[PDB]
RNA sequence: AAAUUGAAGAGUUUGAUCAUGGCUCAGAUUGAACGCUGGCGGCAGGCCUAACACAUGCAAGUCGAACGGUAACAGGAAGAAGCUUGCUUCUUUGCUGACGAGUGGCGGACGGGUGAGUAAUGUCUGGGAAACUGCCUGAUGGAGGGGGAUAACUACUGGAAACGGUAGCUAAUACCGCAUAACGUCGCAAGACCAAAGAGGGGGACCUUCGGGCCUCUUGCCAUCGGAUGUGCCCAGAUGGGAUUAGCUAGUAGGUGGGGUAACGGCUCACCUAGGCGACGAUCCCUAGCUGGUCUGAGAGGAUGACCAGCCACACUGGAACUGAGACACGGUCCAGACUCCUACGGGAGGCAGCAGUGGGGAAUAUUGCACAAUGGGCGCAAGCCUGAUGCAGCCAUGCCGCGUGUAUGAAGAAGGCCUUCGGGUUGUAAAGUACUUUCAGCGGGGAGGAAGGGAGUAAAGUUAAUACCUUUGCUCAUUGACGUUACCCGCAGAAGAAGCACCGGCUAACUCCGUGCCAGCAGCCGCGGUAAUACGGAGGGUGCAAGCGUUAAUCGGAAUUACUGGGCGUAAAGCGCACGCAGGCGGUUUGUUAAGUCAGAUGUGAAAUCCCCGGGCUCAACCUGGGAACUGCAUCUGAUACUGG
């Protein structure tokens, strides 16, 4: 139910950094970042219209750690919801607990944050939530529970976090290891070389 | 029958059947006497017979052997015809 | 409260009965054209006052025979 | 308790011992007829109970695969053994039989004795040995090729 | 006769009852005449959990409808609540 | 506030083209199966085939507060004794807590199963009038005085069994007279006529035949008029196909009268009239349970009727009625048929389309489980008993949803493999190493909720002669969970036990080498294979999915490819060889009228669930749930009169 294999392969295939490692290292010193995996990585894909749509959807999925079934269901919900579907898809992803745990800096990666969640190290409103896809709401307070507070992963995670751009819609107290999901992120909060409308196109045909 | 009470019910329903049959046969007899008088043209015999019949079609109604409406028609019908002749 | 039908007499042969035809236009469920439909009713005509071709007003009542559950209310137009 | 006999598996529905119609418990000494198995097992074999049936499903199907692989193996050899498109002589005339016995112990045992009466001149072979009774596909089996 | 009782809906281990007026012979979750309340035995009790149209319940009693042991309890409980 | 605010195209005829036209693909969906693989959980689903046949258990009982009663076990007792003098065992007696068999009452018409039959004594929508209706309910009165029986039992007797035969004998809320009898039935009226039953709980003077009287309350019984629920009946529209089926019909259509039903009715019979149906599809033939809804589609449609709910029909096959408020009875009766079982040979017995289970058929569909704790049904004043309804558990990846199978760091980037122009590229931060976490599975510890009630006491009110009893409502005490090792929480051990499947020529995301050589083989469509095959088979690499993945089957979509919305017929499939013409469709222009079509409004109905919208509850989700909106439909009334019809 989770992708467990090599991670930089995914970045290499999509042509971009997917933040699947902590960021302690320039990614180009860990892999040949600008070349696809495999014997024929140097080869260029003269890539069809379907192809660009597929790869964009894969990219987003691989960023958030979501497999097809759940992600399709995410599209369905984005569509049902009011307002722009493409933007609704990203709101839903960005509201996941494993994700939010990552953005408050409690985990070096979404993979690490997910493990924190699954392993009962995260509370929401002082209540233990251990499922990664838990949808987090405005004004919620997610926190590292007392016993998980001395984990060195978390301190390192918060350090790296302090060096990333700081997300607007979250208020994080690094000392308490608690943080507040102030509001749903706008579209403008999220990276601009994500092409949701391509993903929207892939799932309407 | 297979079930204990099913057996008992068949026994009771047979008893009731022979009870009802007996009273029902009696009743129709007393109804038939009236129609027979009518068909012979006698007011008195037919009125007399109607008077014997009345209390028993009424009673068998009260006793559930027949419904009230049946008792009534019989009285209505015979009364109609006997009057129409004398 | 006098629910009623209007139609014309297609048969007056029977003793104290009549056959009445009620005709109406109906939208076709699929192709939209308006189609004629007819409903023939066996109706009671005590006194046999209804002639064939007459236009008559009828009403629904209890069963009067295996096929009669309608009786005559009154004649409207006659002997065209 | 789940019981596994040969390549057959299943849960026991009921237990019968000799004349006794029902027995609650059975010891290593006294024999008890077993019931509720998927199908009629081999005439004899080693039987072992298991904790769960799901774990014993793959094992039972595994034994079928081997028994089926050798079945097709012995089928290819006997046909190819002649190394010629036909028989070298006129013994080609043969008789076919169809057998279904109520008991599983007999069909394997008496067939061996039924192959003893076989001769070079006339060859007899058994087709579709049954576990019991008779059936539609069995009568159909005797319909295609003339047999008793 | 006509009775007022609980038809058990909800899910396995999470009972949820629909209070209904019905011919007592019909199945518990089958044909009913009128729905008249509900009863959640698993309500958090932080908010609601038991709602009865007492006006229609009484109307039906007035016409001889009987009442479950469990509905007879709910009614005394709800009458106490307010 | 919101609540249908939604719609894609690709390959393939040709040397190439445009058109025509079929085939094929991308999508959703499934009660699926098979092949490979397979960790946990929540919720759902699970004989689609043979309405084939079924061993065994269980699925309908209950009331001693209707009745005679004791045979079991349980005490109790004058009196027998265990006697070691208060502990007792048996002989006895229903004295009573109870209770086998019996009469009696209520239930066995519900609940549960199936879809064979049925194109209509069906269903859906909407209306009618001639009716009955147990239990529950409001109203008003009865509940008087008698009689003959009978099961049980006793004696004698026949049977292998099933089950009988004689004569005794006895009870009742069993059964029948008699009285009483109207706001009931018949009748214009005068009049005439119809019923019943007791049983318990407690008790003050009072007293006897010590049974009770009598006092009191509960409950059942009878009558009549209502309510509520259920059911029967009637009309209209709609609800499959076929003309290689065009005529059909004697109870047939109607009328009169008698009979009949709970009730209208050719329901039935006699007589009379000669009708009734049919091209707006009768008759005949084929097929089929209908609906809410389900799947698909932007929609209009198309397909469909498991699981949930409503109606119908059936209960081995054909027929029949008896009992009853209700049945022509799913575990009742009778006859006939098919079939099976028992037998001591003479005779008997049964009907899983209830729940498990078996054989058979099949590509294929589960345990002969636990519990009445909860909801609900039957009986009972109750306690309670019964409940394969139901709640649960087992089995299966069948589906949906959730989670895991680790996280981070880790380079000249090892070995091995693979490609290479031998420079190197790749597998690949992948592995090893380094720290780090412990969900789930394992193991110990603790521990919600589903529980409302019911039981003893107590107190107050209504009762009443009464503080009894009864009933209601408060109080305390001790109690009721099949699931269950529950949900959930804490602790321990270690990355430890948890990854496979299909694909990579174009459509279509993913390319190379070796082997083969029109072979072996692939193939949804085009089309691959005779020496460079990205198409066969293996490998390395890669793509897509992931506890699944593929293949097959199946509906709709794309298919504007049955075209109502939404197409065509000169040469592509398609104008009858030509004309006349009945039915039918359509019909110039003006006025008046009508108001069926059409339009408007109002009212009722359109079950709930489902779908959709906004909320609420399970850690999330599936799932459960509140309210709304929607059900685009039907019907009645009242209007409007331009258009269509008269």
């Amino acid at each position: 139910a989770r992708y467990l294999g090599p991670k930089l392969k995914l970045s290499r295939r999509e042509g971009t950094d997917l933040f699947l490692k902590s960021g302690v290292r320039a990614i180009d010193t860990k892999c040949k970042i600008e070349q696809a995996p495999g014997q024929h990585g140097a080869r260029k894909p003269r890539l069809s219209d379907y192809g660009v749509q597929l790869r964009e959807k894969q990219k987003v999925r691989r960023i958030y750690g979501v497999l097809e079934r759940q992600f399709r269901n995410y599209y369905k919900e984005a569509a049902r919801l009011k307002g722009n579907t493409g933007e609704n898809l990203l709101a839903l992803l960005e509201g996941r607990l494993d994700n939010v745990v990552y953005r408050m800096g409690f985990g070096a990666t979404r993979a690490e944050a997910r493990q924190l969640v699954s392993h009962k190290a995260i509370m929401v409103n002082g209540r233990v939530v251990n499922i990664a896809s838990y949808q987090v709401s405005p004004n919620d307070v997610v926190s590292i529970r007392e016993k998980a507070k001395k984990q060195s992963r978390v301190k390192a995670a918060l350090e790296l976090a302090e060096q990333r751009e700081k997300p607007t819609w979250l208020e994080v107290d690094a000392g308490k290891m608690e943080g507040t999901f102030k509001r749903k992120p706008e579209r403008s909060d999220l990276s601009a070389d994500i092409n949701e409308h391509l993903i929207v196109e892939l799932y309407s045909k | 029958a297979n079930i204990k009470s099913a057996k008992k019910r068949a026994i009771q329903s047979e008893k009731a059947r022979k009870h009802n049959a007996s009273r029902r046969s009696m009743m129709r007899t007393f109804i038939k006497k009236v129609y027979a008088a009518i068909e012979a043209g006698d007011k008195a015999a037919a009125q007399k017979a109607f008077n014997e019949m009345q209390p028993i079609v009424d009673r068998q109604a009260a006793k559930g052997l027949i419904h009230k409406n049946k008792a009534a028609r019989h009285k209505a019908n015979l009364t109609a015809q006997i009057n129409k002749l004398a | 409260k006098i629910r009623t039908l209007q139609g014309r007499v297609v048969s007056d042969k029977m003793e104290k009965s009549i056959v009445v035809a009620i005709e109406r236009f109906v939208k076709h469920p699929i192709y939209g054209k308006f189609i004629k439909r007819t409903t023939k009713l066996h109706v009671h005509d005590e006194n046999n006052e209804c002639g064939i071709g007459d236009v008559v007003e009828i009403r629904e009542c209890r069963p009067l025979s295996k096929t009669k559950s309608w009786t005559l209310v009154r004649v409207v137009e006659k002997a065209v | 308790d789940i019981v596994l006999c040969g390549f057959e598996y299943g849960r026991v529905r009921a237990m019968r011992n000799e004349l006794g119609q029902e027995v609650l418990e059975a010891g290593p000494s006294i024999p008890v007829e077993i019931l509720g198995l998927s199908g009629v097992p081999a005439a004899g074999d080693e039987v072992t109970v298991v904790r769960d049936e799901k774990k014993a499903r793959e094992v039972a199907l595994y034994r079928q695969g081997k028994f089926r692989e050798v079945k097709l193996a012995r089928q290819q050899k006997s046909k190819l053994e002649n190394m010629f498109a036909n028989m070298t002589e006129g013994e080609v005339h043969e008789v076919n039989i169809v057998l279904k016995a109520d008991v599983q112990g007999s069909v394997e045992a008496i067939s061996d004795s039924l192959l003893k009466l076989s001769t070079d001149e006339v060859k007899v072979k058994i087709i579709g040995s049954g576990v019991g009774g008779i059936t539609e596909t069995d009568a159909t089996l005797a319909a295609a090729s003339n047999a008793i | 006769m006509v009775t007022i009782r609980l038809a058990r809906h909800g899910a396995k281990k999470r009972p949820f009852y629909q209070v209904v007026v019905a011919d007592s012979r019909n199945a518990r979750n089958g044909r009913f005449i009128e729905r008249v309340g509900f009863f959640n035995p698993i309500a958090s009790e932080k908010e609601e959990g038991t709602r009865l149209d007492l006006d229609r319940i009484a109307h039906w009693v007035g016409q001889g409808a009987t009442i479950s042991d469990r509905v007879a309890a709910l009614i005394k409980e709800v009458n106490k609540a307010a």
